[PDB]
RNA sequence: AUUACUUUGAAUAAAAUAAGGUGUUUAAAGCAUGAAUAUUCAAGCAUGGGACAAUGC
RNA sequence: UAUCUGGUUGAUCCUGCCAGUAUUAUAUGCUGAUGUUAAAGAUUAAGCCAUGCAUGUGUAAGUAUACUGCGGACGGCUCAUUAUAACAGUAAUAGUUUCUUUGGACAAGGAUAGCUUUGUGAAUGAUAAAGAUAAUACUUGAGACAAUUCAUUCAAGUGAGUUAGGAUGCCACGACAAUUGUAGUAACCAAUGAGAAUUUCUGAUCUAUCAAUCAGUUGGUAGUAUCGAGGACUACCAAGAUUAUAACGGAUAACGAGGAAUUGGGGUUCGACAUCGGAGAGGGAGCUUUACAGAUGGCUACCACUUCUAAGGAAGGCAGCAGGCGCGUAAAUUACCCACUUUCGAAUUGAAGAGGUAGUGACGACACAU
């Protein structure tokens, strides 16, 4: 699969690397999971050495903080408004760890910037501005 | 200091922000601009988290043209047994050059030391430099 | 070699009428020179249909099948062709494997899809097909 | 270039001028593989294709027995010279021949 | 290497093969210990060099030197008994 | 490789296993458990090359299998258990214990233990680590974890435990005025007094050591092992007592 | 002020190189007390000296 | 043994090389009384293979009027690849980490095996469906925290830490077999772990009829991905990196190290092969199980091969041990046994062409008939 290894690359001269042998399991790699907005649905790979990994691909419920107040109490997103990543990830409403985005202060109040992992925690947390 | 996309923020934020500076270890001084200054960096040995570890290398400052990033050059000896002589060598090495060292220019002797990888080629900090003198081109980091 | 009646097959493959090589010989093109059984007209050029022996000489392959003549047989055309049963089809490209005179076929694996009317006719061509449509 | 730390020049004249000795050098270039009919091997296997007879140079005279023989694995051709006295009679044609290099080296 | 098991000689060749100054020396020991061949000459021959080189790479140092007293003393001790 | 490595060759043993070099193909590996693979002796080899017991190593299952050999507060049942430093080793029946010990000759001895002494054994504080619920507890030379410790005790003390109760008795501290007896390399099977440490801040921590004739000699701080507080000997030593001959008295005294 | 140089140590796989001991009947062998066994060229760590040396105020 | 000798001339003195000389490793002619030891399909072909064996395992302690658990990710073979790649000495993991081992409701719900019940194929370790039948196979159940994620704080040993730990707000998995003899489980911490994997410094043959090379390329920001650091990948930003101290490229009949042959000192040649590390199982490529495999005596597709056939189809990877063809100057028996050393297992017993013995054996080493 995808291997993150350094023998596809180039040296600091610019000369080529030369193969000596095959693609090694301990060079994994997984296409990422772009944790979009929708039903919850979070998926469990196995990772090496047994682990679990919570695999998120759609969650709607984030459990976010506040510390000015210190409350945390989980809203629903709205949507995704602004990414310091890459800018076409705001369209397609993608949960990425500092990735600015909107909700709705129902439990807040009775802009959140993203601070976990989704893709590898499988839930989203956050904090606000 | 605050002009890039990403909101460009310290790893151990405190409110009263404070400007968190941890103090070094190996009989190093932290320098004064590093205080004052209201720079951030994410890998600097002084106001972030990365350690220094037991290798440590000294040579001279070659190239300042490559942002918070500097090559150091050694030219050291090599022994060659059947004619009893030394050859002259040189090894380039990058290493991280934290924004503290605002002085450092090219041809300054400097005190590095290893940590971990922070690029594919660069896996050293500045730890010190000392000035030196001048050919025209005082090109700084 | 042949065993059986073949019916009657819209040939559409004329004289120098390139075909592919569906055999894992090394012969690539073979262009159509003549047809076995052709009974000829005057100012006929000699046609090859589905299942037909045809003569033909190999203008792209591997060296020891260069510049020869070969003797094949049509597995695929591209030519609209009726079965008895009120079938209608066609293929994608013409192709053809190269065979012997008793019906030994040369290669050993055929690419792609052979015709009903060329696997009857030869026994040892429809062991070897992936699928005979 | 004598000096303590000119321990470069001296090693790469040495590269230089180990080039020019006519003995090393044949155990450096691929000539062995590819122009020597025994090649590396030190006995080679051949065909008998022709009897002929080369007089000696100018000192001597007589005509010395020979055979042209081709090999097995380059197909090259190569005199071979008989024997012993008479020995020529004992030898065939197209016939397994074995032939061994000489006293002088290669 | 191929064998793990230790393997040594015994006898090395003269390099000079026909000289009539060991010729003649040769019969003058072999006749006299009655000896078969010419092996036993090579072979105490290294022996002699087994231990010459011994005393003499120890005996350019000086008198106090650890390595001299440690295996000198052993060295005249083996071929004192012997 | 691909993962683990099960078969340990004869010559990739450490040295001081007292194998041969033609005997086998393979030795015996260590298992997993209180003490390193080259900081051991697996117990095959004790009752076959030390104590020769039995003749080959297939009588040695008929022996720990049993339930025969007990080690520390328990008692085992594998063939080839690790057994490293100076912990305890009694055999009841046959009425006889022992103790595998270091020597100034480079090798594992083994000193008889009486069955007085034998209810005890040193260990040594390799850290101090504060655990979750503030709870401090400390890892000792054999891997063993213990519970609340006393709070004076540092990292690199030592402590006299006991095996059936299982508790800290005394505690020895690492300073100028003890004494030690060393596992490391050269130094190793050498008996003495600290006399001078220098630290590096760079890689390393240098101690100096006397012996207690006079002879001193140097040693890494990770190869120290405290025995004691004040030239006072807490174990049996060797027969040798551990000193460090100056190879006069081995090439001549040999000879008769 | 570094570096080189030089003297020391520490740690440093076994096998092997030269062997300490050991009558496989000698020897090749073998380790039946395990020589401190010395090994580490090139590099690296700490250290006594600065004559010769390279770096510029 | 710090060693020379014949050869240019009528003759002499030199440079100069040819041949002679001694030794190691290959082959071969001739001869070959013994005892001990011992190499042995690499050079040309990592070419192709008929056959037979080489990974299986049951204690009283899982289920008994085969399921389940572990291992085959070790061992063994070969040297195709590979030129700062690998490897060796060394340093870091305050940038990651398992497997095994050692220290910390007097009882629930189920159907799937064995054996059949009726068979289908020429076969493939071929496969159909009807009846039940147990769990240490699977869920539950409860008898009571731990440890992860996120935002914020009290802040010390440590060469060095807003760090081990503690306290908050909060999410998530959530336990200590409903466990067997007349030991077994969940997690969490530490050691085994100087281990495995990444990584710091130094070190490699010839070549300039190879002088300029690199565009994910050099670094930064932010995310993703992976057990884990990082252009490993992605979006943006700046143009940067190496280079006569030999960059980039080319050849090897190049796996590297420990070492071997030969040496007065200095050196030269070799090293696939005892042991360590690396890579591979005709060729790449993609994955399954699992703690570790990009596993090939595991699977799939393609290229090239091989075997049976009922002409409808089926599996196979001897660069494992013997043995067959070819290749060549060039290389052993289609043997027996787990007794020695060791490894695996449901664990004192069962298995091992690993290992040992026997057989051929003038590669070699030691004593030695006539």
């Amino acid at each position: 699969g995808i291997t993150r290894d350094s023998r596809h690359k180039r040296r600091a001269t610019g000369g080529k690397k030369n193969s000596m042998q095959k693609k090694k399991k301990n060079t994994m790699g997984r296409q990422p999971a772009n944790t979009r907005l929708g039903a919850i649905r979070v998926h469990d790979v196995r990772c090496r050495y047994g682990i679990i990994k919570r695999r998120a691909l759609r969650l709607e419920n984030g459990n976010f903080s506040w510390a000015s107040q210190s409350i945390t109490k989980g809203t629903k997103i709205l949507n995704v408004v602004y990414n310091a990543s890459d800018n076409d990830f705001v369209r397609t409403n993608t949960l990425v760890k500092g990735a600015i985005i909107e909700i709705d202060p129902a439990p807040f109040r009775l802009l959140a910037c993203i601070s976990s992992r989704p893709g590898q925690t499988g839930s989203v947390e956050g904090y606000i501005l | 200091e605050q002009t890039e996309r990403a909101y460009q923020k310290q790893v151990f934020h405190h409110h009263s922000v404070k400007r968190y500076h941890k103090q070094i270890g190996m009989g190093f001084v932290t320098p004064a601009e590093a205080i004052k200054g209201t720079y951030i960096d994410k890998k600097c040995p002084f106001t972030s988290d990365v350690s220094i570890r037991g290798r440590t290398l000294s040579g001279i400052v070659k190239s300042c043209h490559m942002k918070r990033t500097i090559i150091v050059r050694r030219d050291y000896f090599h022994y060659v047994s059947k004619y009893q002589r030394y050859e002259k060598r040189h090894k380039n090495i990058a290493v991280h050059c934290s924004p503290a060292f605002r002085q450092l220019k090219e041809g300054d002797h400097v005190v590095i030391g290893q940590c971990r990888p922070l690029s594919k080629t660069v896996r050293f900090n500045v730890l010190k430099f000392t000035s030196r003198g001048t050919g025209d081109k005082k090109q700084f980091a | 070699g042949r065993q059986g009646n073949k019916f009657r097959v819209t040939c559409g493959l004329n004289n120098a009428s390139t075909v592919n090589c569906a055999d894992n010989t090394g012969a690539k093109t073979l262009t159509i020179i003549s047809v076995k059984g052709f009974h000829g007209r005057l100012n006929r050029l000699p046609r090859a249909g589905c299942g037909d022996m045809v003569v033909a000489t190999c203008k792209k392959g591997k060296p020891e099948y260069r510049k020869k003549m070969h003797t094949a047989v049509i597995i695929r055309q591209r030519r609209t062709w009726r079965r008895k049963d009120g079938v209608t089809l066609y293929f994608e490209d013409n192709a053809a494997v190269i065979v012997n005179m008793k019906g030994e076929m040369k290669g050993s694996a055929i690419t792609g899809p052979v015709s009903k009317e060329s696997a009857d006719l030869w026994p040892k061509i429809s062991s070897n097909a992936p699928t005979i449509v | 270039a004598r000096g303590l730390h000119a321990a470069r020049k001296m090693l790469a004249q040495r590269r230089a001028n180990k080039w020019a000795d006519k003995e090393w050098k044949k155990g450096k270039l691929v000539t062995r593989y590819k122009c020597n009919p025994l090649g590396t091997a030190s006995h080679a296997k051949g065909l008998v294709q022709e009897k002929l007879g080369i007089e000696t140079k100018q000192p001597n005279s007589g005509i010395r027995k020979c055979v042209r023989v081709r090999l097995l694995k380059n197909g090259k051709k190569i005199t071979a010279f008989v024997p012993r006295d008479g020995s020529l009679n004992y030898v065939n044609e197209n016939d397994e021949v074995l032939i061994s290099g000489f006293g002088r080296r290669g | 290497g191929r064998c793990l098991r230790n393997h040594s000689i015994t006898y090395k060749t003269p390099k000079v093969p026909y000289e009539r100054e060991r010729f003649d020396a040769e019969l003058k020991l072999v006749g006299q210990f009655g000896l078969k061949n010419k092996k036993e000459i090579q072979r105490v021959h290294y022996m002699l060099g087994h231990m010459r080189t011994i005393a003499k790479v120890m005996l350019m140092k000086d008198a106090k030197d650890p390595k001299r007293l440690l295996e000198g003393a052993a060295l005249l001790r083996r071929l004192h008994n012997l | 490789a691909r993962g683990p490595r099960h078969h340990l060759k004869r010559l990739n043993a450490p040295h001081h296993w007292m194998l041969s070099k033609l005997g086998g193909t393979f030795a015996p590996k260590p298992s997993h458990g209180p003490h390193g693979m080259k900081e051991c002796l697996p117990l095959i080899l004790i009752l076959r090359n030390r104590l020769n017991y039995a003749l080959n190593g297939r009588e040695v299952t008929m022996i720990v299998k049993n339930r025969t050999i007990k080690i520390d507060g328990k008692i085992r049942t594998d063939t080839r258990y690790p057994v490293g430093f100076m912990d305890v080793l009694s055999i009841p029946r046959t009425k006889e214990n022992f103790r595998l010990m270091y020597n100034t000759k480079r090798r594992f001895c083994l000193v008889p233990l009486t069955a007085e002494q034998a209810k005890f054994k040193l260990c040594k504080i390799e850290k101090r680590v504060l655990g979750t619920g503030a709870i401090p507890y400390i890892v000792t030379h054999d891997g063993r974890t213990i519970r609340y410790p006393h709070p004076e005790l540092q990292a690199n003390d030592t402590i006299k435990l006991n095996l059936e109760t299982g508790k800290i008795v005394d505690f020895v501290k690492f300073d100028i005025g003890n004494t030690a007896m060393m596992i490391g390399g050269n130094g190793m099977g050498r008996v003495g007094v600290i006399v001078k440490r220098e630290v590096h801040p760079g890689s390393f921590e240098i101690v100096h050591i006397k012996d207690a004739k006079g002879n001193t000699f140097t040693t890494r701080l990770n190869n120290v092992f405290v025995i004691g507080k004040g030239t006072e000997t807490l174990v049996n030593l060797p027969l040798d007592k551990g000193i460090k001959k100056p190879l006069l008295q081995q090439v001549n005294e040999t000879i008769k």
